[PDB]
């Protein structure tokens, strides 16, 4: 959400657009099995110890 | 080279334009193909085979 | 001269440190090492047979 | 007050010190090899490491540029004035230059024998075709009437004769050439008084006192030559052994009155005044630049990331500053910041555009690639993945099969000595395979190919051998035309040309042809 708040406050908006879920990106999902797949390969991230 | 000439002009064969790049089974491996997939560019004309 | 032998950390060695006098070598010695967190073990006086 | 301890401590405090900052403070009894090896070990067992002026030129520069004080409104005023005052009297320096005026009417006169062009001869004079060809006359006439003026009423004419060639403006590179004659005929001058003086002075044995003093004035006639020796003086008499030299060198002294058409006193004059102007002028604008050197890195700070480095574009821009200050006049009233913005960044970009690949590319490329680039961020979210390889260019000017191409070369090469996988000490260039080498195999091949076809050769007779042999390049260099093979085989024509199909029919059946015939592989 883009809030242009009217100058000299109290602070309204002029406008303010909701312009829809602009996409960013698409992120890898986990298969039942705990794996990924990177291309067209099962990868495993292993949990570290820090 | 001009042995070469020598050699096209005695038994007159056309030197090929087009160099062998072909995809080779490598040496001492012997399988069976049980699959073939055929990935095309977005605009590109498929062959017969895919 | 005169070497003195100064021991700190996992091991030790032994130092050239001129001057006129043993004693004037142990003073010139511990002055130039001791502050640095460097102990000072032994002092000797150079013989050389000549 | 030790100076271990100092040591140590800088290498504790900081912990971590190098080879170079613990040899410059050493205790004053060691200078010796197993006196420093072993203090390493020392003081890598405690505080381990090893291995004003900061250096690095950004701040050297900024300092030195950060001494230059600020102009002020006015001041600006007064450097450009300064400047004013300093080039025209140059280019008063130039017109009062007999041979200067002379050459502009040759050249012109190259002009309309068509032997040259306009645009090598002038810019334009205080501005077509038909007003050059008249101002030109208008010139040549000042020339022409101050010409036969040379017998007290000529110094009002050369200044009307300055006033018309001061109103063209010439090619710089024309203008330069001109300043650079002039000052070689003073280098040839200085010649001639050079060689007159060292055989007086530096030989001859007399004081420059005396020399000098009927020298100025004259230096052509013998008044001070012949109508001198005579004066029964200590360093007079001593000028009879040299005077042939002097009065055999005298004559191109002379020769010069005659051919810049001014006497050897005047010649000197202008030039030195010429001198005077370029360095005024220089001088003034050199000042401009280096108040405004800071508007050159403001500037440059936007530019960083492009592929040059922050002193590259501080420098290309101060170029540009030079040339702000070359090409601006005050009396526009043009303020000269937001004008010199202009030509920094200019420079700027225009040097970025160049010298930031490895692989240079033309301008127009850079743009063309840089219109892609923009149209490739709108479409980018809103075909939800990315546009299409093929759709960009629809909405350029331009037939659109280019986008290939154009996004093909502009990728910059990858180092080759990049870290590749494993980590180790394996690089990409390790990798690369010699394709141009020949492999040894077939190097093998081809010498034995070489001693086969020697050897079915040795089989034909010795004029079809010879005559195969030349009909290709076999055992020799340049194979010939079946012409000249005639030539060099007495009988000719198509006499050769049967006698080639008449080796190759013969060396065609299965029992001379076998033995090469498994190299058609």
């Amino acid at each position: 959400r883009l809030v242009i708040y009217e100058r000299e406050a109290p602070e309204g908006t002029v406008k303010d657009i909701k312009e829809q879920e602009v996409y960013m990106g698409e992120i890898p999902l986990m298969t039942d099995n705990g794996t990924f797949v990177i291309n067209g390969t099962e990868r495993v991230i292993v949990s570290q110890l820090h | 080279t001009p042995e070469e000439k020598l050699l096209r002009a005695i038994f007159g064969e056309k030197a090929s334009d087009v160099k062998d790049s072909s995809l080779r089974v490598p040496n001492g491996v012997s399988g069976t193909v049980i699959d073939v997939q055929v990935f095309t560019r977005d605009g590109v004309e498929k062959d017969k085979r895919a | 001269k005169f070497w003195a032998t100064v021991e700190s950390s996992e091991h030790s060695f032994e130092v050239p440190i001129y001057a006129e006098t043993l004693d004037e070598a142990l003073e010139l010695a511990e002055w130039q090492y001791v502050p640095a967190g460097f102990e000072v073990t032994r002092v000797r006086p150079c013989v050389a047979p000549k | 007050q030790s100076q271990l301890k100092l040591l140590v401590t800088r290498g504790k405090e900081q912990g971590y010190l190098t080879y170079a900052e613990v040899n410059d403070h050493l205790p004053e009894d060691i200078v010796d090899s197993d006196q420093i090896e072993d203090i390493i070990q020392m003081i890598n067992d405690m505080g381990i490491q090893v291995m004003g002026r900061t250096t690095d030129p950004v701040r050297m520069y900024m300092r030195e540029m950060g001494t230059v004080e600020l102009l002020t409104r006015e001041g600006e005023i007064d450097i450009a004035k300064r400047i004013e005052d300093g080039i025209n009297q140059v280019q008063c320096s130039v017109a009062e230059y007999p041979e200067a005026i002379t050459y502009l009417l040759e050249q012109y006169d190259r002009v309309e024998a068509e032997e040259a062009r306009l645009s090598d001869l002038i810019t334009g004079f205080v501005d077509d075709p038909e007003l050059a060809r008249e101002k030109f006359a208008e010139l040549r006439a000042q020339y022409v009437v101050t010409r036969d003026t040379i017998k007290a009423t000529a110094q009002e004419e050369i200044l009307k004769l300055s006033e018309v060639f001061k109103q063209f403006r010439l090619v710089p590179k024309q203008f330069d050439y001109l300043v650079n004659s002039m000052r070689v005929m003073m280098d040839r001058v200085r010649t001639q008084e050079r060689l007159i003086m060292k055989l007086c002075v530096e030989q001859c044995k007399m004081p420059k006192k005396n020399f000098i003093t009927l020298f100025t004035g004259n230096e052509t006639s013998d008044t001070w030559f012949n109508a001198a020796i005579a004066m029964n003086k200590p360093w007079s008499e001593k000028l009879h052994d040299v005077s042939e030299e002097v009065h055999r060198a005298l004559q191109k002294l002379q020769q010069i009155e005659e051919e810049t058409g001014l006497t050897i006193e005047q010649v000197k004059d202008i030039n030195r005044r010429m001198s005077i102007g370029e360095a005024k002028a220089r001088r003034a604008k050199k000042e401009m630049v280096e108040a405004n050197l800071r508007l050159v890195i403001s500037i440059a700070k936007k530019y960083t990331n492009r592929g040059l480095q922050f002193l590259d574009l501080i420098q290309e821009g101060n170029i540009g500053l030079m040339k702000a200050v070359d090409k601006f006049e005050y009396r526009r009233g043009y303020k000269f910041s937001t004008y010199a913005t202009w030509w920094i960044r200019q420079a700027i970009t225009r040097s970025i555009a160049d010298q930031a690949r490895t692989i240079r590319i033309p301008v127009h490329m850079i743009e063309t690639i840089n219109k892609l680039n923009r149209i490739s961020r709108q479409m980018l979210q809103e075909m939800g993945r990315e546009p299409t390889p093929e759709e960009l260019a629809e909405r350029m000017l331009m037939p659109e099969d280019k986008i290939r191409k154009v996004l093909k070369i502009a990728k910059e090469p990858i180092s080759m000595e990049t870290p590749i996988g494993d980590d180790e000490d394996s690089h990409l260039g390790d990798f690369i395979e010699d394709t141009t080498l020949e492999l040894p195999l077939d190097s093998a091949t081809t010498e034995s190919l070489r001693a086969a076809t020697h050897d079915v050769l040795a089989g034909l007779t010795a004029r079809e051998a010879k005559v195969l042999r030349m009909r290709f390049g076999i055992d020799m260099n340049t194979d010939y035309t079946l012409e000249e093979v005639g030539k060099q085989f007495d009988v000719t024509r198509e006499r050769i040309r049967q006698i080639e199909a008449k080796a190759l029919r013969k060396l065609r059946h299965p029992s001379r042809s076998e033995v090469l015939r498994s190299f058609l592989d």
